[PDB]
Formats: C-alpha cells, sequence, structure tokens
C-alpha cells in the first residue's frame, strides 16, 4: 500500500464510512483535486507553523498549552519524521476548532 | 512435437474417435462395431457395408463395454487401420464415462499396457476434459452421446460424484421416437434403411424452439417450417410439425414414454446438490457437450429455462459450443498439448511393477 | 477490487507525470462506456 | 436496426480502442477483436493477460 | 527492529496529542494514514481540504 493513490481508497473509505468499490462516484472528487497539485509552492521552514499554532492557541483562553505545543514540539524533533515535520502538525491545524462555539 | 506424436483416444457410444494431440479435431473418427462371419473379420465401414450376410458386435453401446475382446479388436483396428500407427511407440490418453467401475479400468490399463506395451498413458472423466477446453475449469457440461447421458458438475476441476447426475436417455431414443410418431402419421419409418433415413432426417431437417406452445400453435396454423427433402433416391415426405415435436421430448418427456426429469430439471437438481459458494460460479460459467447439441438454437431454449429456474441473484451464461460434435476429442487434444501435463500420464514400469490398480492412484 | 477502482487509481498517475485531460478524457469515456474488458486492458499496462 | 446495433457495436469497440490506445497497451483493433470476442462470455480476463504476454514472448524468437 | 517500533509508537503517540490540543477530530488511523501519505511531499492544503469536503458530505 506504499504508493500514494492506494493509501486515498483506504484513507476515503473510512472517512466514509462505507464499503469498499461503493464509496467510488465520491471517491473520485480527490483525484482530480491531489493530482491538481503535488509539488509546493511555498517554502520550507517549522518555525512559522510553531510560531501559527501558539498565537491562535493563546487568543482562545487555553495559554499554557502555547507552551505544552512547544515541549511535544521538540519531543518529535528528537525522533525521526524525515523533514516531513512542517506539512505534517500544518495539516492538523487547518483542521481545528475551539471547542466553544463562539 | 518436439517429442513423439502423442494420441488421443475416445471409445464413445455411436463412434470412436482417434488422433494425434495438438490437431484440430481427432484425426479419426471410425464406428464403434467389428464384424465376424456370421473376409472373416473387418472393422467399422467394411463390417457396416457388409453386414447383409455377416455378424456385427458393439464394443461400447450404452457407455458400458459389452466385449473386452471387441474393445482391444477396436482399439487395434483404430490404431492399424483408421491411422495406421504402431501403438507400441505412441502414448494415448483415454477417456471415461461418469463413475467407471474400477475393475473395468484395471482391465482397461492391462489391455492398454500389455496388448499394446506403449510407454506412458492415462484415463478420466470424458466431460471434464470438455470442460478443459472450454477454457473453464468450473463448470457443469451436460453431454448426452448415443447411449447414456449425464450433467457432470465441476468445482476447482475434480468434480463432485454426488452431484453428477445421471441420465440414461440418448440419440437411440431420439430415432427410436421419431420414427414411432412418423409412422404413427402414417409414414414408413420402421425398417432398417428407414431407421437410417429418419436419423439423417432428425440429424439435418429437425427443429428445436423456446417452447411447444408457440411453435406448436404456428405449426399447427400454417406449414412454414414444414420443408420438402427429395432425396436422390426420390423418397419425398416433409412434416413441419414432427420436427418441432422431435427435440421438445427433452423438456416434455411423456412424448417419448419418459419417467426422468428434464435436461434443464436435471442441470436444477444437479445445482440442488451442489455447494453454495460454488454454485453461482457453476450457474455462470456451464458449457455445452454431447454431439446432441448440433441442435441450431436449442443452446438459446436451455439458457433461457436455466436462467428461469435458478434464482434471480446468479445468472446464466452456457457456453454453447459450435464445435460441440467433436466436443470431447477437442478436450484431450488441450490436456495432452501442455508440456507440464506431461506428468500427469502414469507410465509403463509402475503399471507393471504395482499392477494396473495403481491407475486409481496416478489416474486421479 | 471492481473494474472502475483501478482505473481511476491509473488515471492519478499520469496527472502527476504532466498528463491531464488526456486522464479525464479516459474518466469520460469509461463514463460514458456506462465490461470486464477494461480489466484485462488494466493487466496489460503496456 | 441490426445495420444500427452493428454500428453502436462498432462505436463501443471503436471507445475500447481509444482507451487501449490511452494507455498505450499495444493492442490493434483485430486482435481487440478476438480478446472481446474472447472475454465476452468466456475467459476470465486475468489469465488472458498472460496469455497475451507469453505469445508475445514466443514471438521473440 | 523492535527499537523501530518503539520510535514509530513513540512519535505517532506524541502527534495524536497534539492533535487534540488542537481539537483536529481525527482518530489514530485517519492520523496514521495522513501522516504516511505527507510522507512523500503531498501539498498538504490540498489534502487538508478534500478531508474537510469529505466530511462534510458523510453528513448525510
Amino acid at each position: 500500500q506504499k504508493s500514494p493513490n492506494v493509501l486515498l481508497q483506504n484513507l476515503c473509505c473510512r472517512i466514509l464510512g462505507r464499503s469498499e468499490a461503493d464509496v467510488a462516484q465520491q471517491f473520485q472528487y480527490a483525484v482530480r483535486v491531489i493530482g491538481s497539485n503535488f509539488a509546493p509552492t511555498v517554502e520550507r521552514d517549522e518555525f512559522l507553523v510553531a510560531e501559527k499554532i501558539k498565537k491562535e492557541l493563546i487568543r482562545q483562553r487555553r495559554e499554557a498549552d502555547a507552551a505544552l505545543f512547544s515541549e511535544l514540539h521538540r519531543k518529535l524533533h528528537s525522533q525521526g519524521v524525515l523533514k516531513n515535520k512542517w506539512s505534517i502538525l500544518y495539516l492538523l491545524l487547518s483542521l481545528s476548532e475551539d471547542p466553544r462555539r463562539q | 512435437d518436439e517429442e513423439v506424436a502423442a494420441l488421443v483416444v475416445d471409445n464413445g457410444s455411436g463412434m470412436c474417435k482417434a488422433g494425434f494431440a495438438g490437431d484440430d479435431a481427432p484425426r479419426a473418427v471410425f464406428p464403434s462395431i467389428v464384424g465376424r462371419p456370421r473376409k472373416d473379420s473387418y472393422v467399422g465401414d467394411e463390417a457396416q457395408s457388409k453386414r447383409g450376410i455377416l455378424t456385427l458386435k458393439y464394443p461400447i453401446e450404452h457407455g458400458i463395454v459389452t466385449n473386452w475382446d471387441d474393445m482391444e479388436k477396436i482399439w487395434h483396428h483404430t490404431f492399424y487401420n483408421e491411422l495406421r500407427v504402431a501403438p507400441e511407440e505412441h502414448p494415448v490418453l483415454l477417456t471415461e464415462a461418469p463413475l467407471n467401475p474400477k475393475a473395468n479400468r484395471e482391465k482397461m490399463t492391462q489391455i492398454m499396457f500389455e496388448t499394446f506395451n506403449t510407454p506412458a498413458m492415462y484415463v478420466a472423466i470424458q466431460a471434464v476434459l470438455s470442460l478443459y477446453a472450454s477454457g473453464r475449469t468450473t463448470g457443469i457440461v451436460l453431454d448426452s452421446g448415443d447411449g447414456v447421458s449425464h450433467t457432470v458438475p465441476i468445482y476447482e476441476g475434480y468434480a463432485l460424484p454426488h452431484a453428477i447426475l445421471r441420465l440414461d436417455l440418448a440419440g437411440r431414443d431420439l430415432t427410436d421416437y421419431l420414427m414411432k410418431i412418423l409412422t404413427e402419421r402414417g409414414y414408413s419409418f420402421t425398417t432398417t434403411e428407414e431407421r437410417e433415413i429418419v436419423r439423417d432426417i432428425k440429424e439435418k431437417l429437425c427443429y428445436v424452439a423456446l417452447d411447444f406452445e408457440q411453435e406448436m400453435a404456428t405449426a399447427a396454423s400454417s406449414s412454414s417450417l414444414e420443408k420438402s427433402y427429395e432425396l436422390k433416391d426420390g423418397q419425398v415426405i416433409t412434416i413441419g410439425n414432427e420436427r418441432f415435436r422431435c427435440p421438445e421430448a427433452l423438456f416434455q418427456p411423456s412424448f417419448l414414454g419418459m419417467e426422468a426429469c428434464g435436461i434443464h430439471e436435471t442441470t436444477y437438481n444437479s445445482i440442488m446438490k451442489c455447494d453454495v459458494d460454488i454454485r453461482k460460479d457453476l450457474y455462470a460459467n456451464t458449457v455445452l457437450s454431447g454431439g446432441t447439441t448440433m441442435y441450431p438454437g436449442i443452446a438459446d431454449r436451455m439458457q433461457k429455462e436455466i436462467t428461469a429456474l435458478a434464482p434471480s441473484t446468479m445468472k446464466i451464461k452456457i457456453i454453447a459450443p459450435p464445435e460441440r460434435k467433436y466436443s470431447v476429442w477437442i478436450g484431450g487434444s488441450i490436456l495432452a498439448s501442455l508440456s507440464t501435463f506431461q506428468q500427469m500420464w502414469i507410465s509403463k514400469q509402475e503399471y507393471d511393477e504395482s499392477g494396473p490398480s495403481i491407475v486409481h492412484r496416478k489416474c486421479f | 477490487l471492481p473494474a472502475r477502482n483501478k482505473i481511476l487509481m491509473l488515471s492519478f498517475d499520469l496527472r502527476v507525470g504532466g498528463l491531464g485531460p488526456k486522464a479525464d478524457r479516459l474518466e469520460e469515456l469509461v463514463e460514458e462506456l456506462e465490461l470486464l474488458e477494461v480489466g484485462s486492458v488494466l493487466d496489460l499496462l503496456v | 436496426a441490426a445495420a444500427a446495433n452493428l454500428n453502436a457495436v462498432r462505436e463501443t469497440m471503436d471507445v475500447l480502442l481509444e482507451i487501449s490506445r490511452i494507455l498505450n497497451t499495444g493492442l490493434d483493433m483485430e486482435t481487440l477483436s478476438i480478446c472481446v470476442r474472447l472475454c465476452e462470455q468466456g475467459i476470465n480476463p486475468e489469465a488472458l493477460s498472460s496469455v497475451i504476454k507469453e505469445l508475445r514472448k514466443a514471438t521473440e524468437a
């Protein structure tokens, strides 16, 4: 399953809680958009992403986590993620939500 | 053929089919009868031509051999007269009917290793070979020859004999009932010459429809299918209704005095004795076989009835070979062709050291 | 996997290569067709 | 309309030819004609693939 | 090889911890596919949109 396309089928089939071949009509959605863009046009720098999540985290009445995140941000830096640190974590942000609706 | 030429021999009820493997069809087709004084001994054509003042013997009448001596003589006149070959220098793969007796195979193996002393041989089911020719190792093949019939299920290739459907109806009763109906209507279809004429008419001019009611009303209202034949001898009788009732006897048996299940109903009972995981697959890759598949349009009616019979879940997908006449022969041509299949046939050394009954173990 | 799934998976690759609507045209051709033949074609990539 | 059905089946076969050219599988109209006529109700495709590949490996001689 | 299994389980656990701090909603296995995909240079803005749009489609 290492090859990129194969993964999405599995990603799609669990996100969309249905059967293996049944979801293809919607599955087709991703094939076009993901294909549209592969080689990112924004340069590499984790610090900006890190600085973003503290700010986002701080204006929401949750400020200890402005450093809890920092402590975690170095824990991963200790182990090996092959320089995809900016790409993962960034993803986790853009899918964000303050627990209160506000 | 990098190795020496191989051989195939199917001893059928109405004729024997021999040939070399890989060929288009059985290289030779001869009759299954020997001629003795009633020339002293002959085979095939000479005996039937001189059958006026001589005796004929049937080595295979209803799929079950009548005499062992006649069997060896038929094989020897196929190897020596039909093809003009030396059996001691040729490997041949022989056929079998549904669930043959073990002792018959023992006698046949002793004959093939003793009377011929060839290098190697093999003997297995016939419809399984025909399915091996239909490219689909899984399916049900309904083979009715000249003296025996069976709907053979095959799942993963090794047939399930518990679901093998045995039917004692063949072309003999076909020609007989056709002659009976023709003489009842008023024609002259009783005699031996009349028997051959009625069999030829059933082979060529007879008809096969989808149902009995529609074709019956059509023939009762007018005589479209009624076609005229004036042979070289000058005899001229044309009946549209009789040609339409000749094939229907497979679905309406009480037309010819039969108390057994219908062909489509035979396959239905066969699927009924079949397993679940293989049920739809068999209903999906079933093939047509048996020389009686020479009826045009009959396969369409069989498939229609098969679609009506089972549930809606699966379908009917029936292989209707226009090579069905030699359907058995073609089968062997495929099997013996394969190089790995070369390991399947059993040799003379093991048959001599451990007897012929080892053919039960080696020829599975 | 069913026939429709093993076509799109192939289609994605071409787009990474740079072949574009030549890969959507493929999506519409398949769609227009709507048998197991494509499955044979699939096995025969080249 | 049998001639109209003939143009329609020629159209389906033309659609399959165009796809066969896009994938670049090396099949020709008459060879595609034999292969479609075979698998229509006959052999399973995953086996026909290796059969065509073996036939093309043999003609290398 | 046992040390390799402990390395991955340690880091996936740390990544799950951040995911709950941002309150993103991804469970462990969807996070597993997501990092495995983004690991090969995927433009992560494109993936984020795809995940948002299917989560909104599955609402019926």
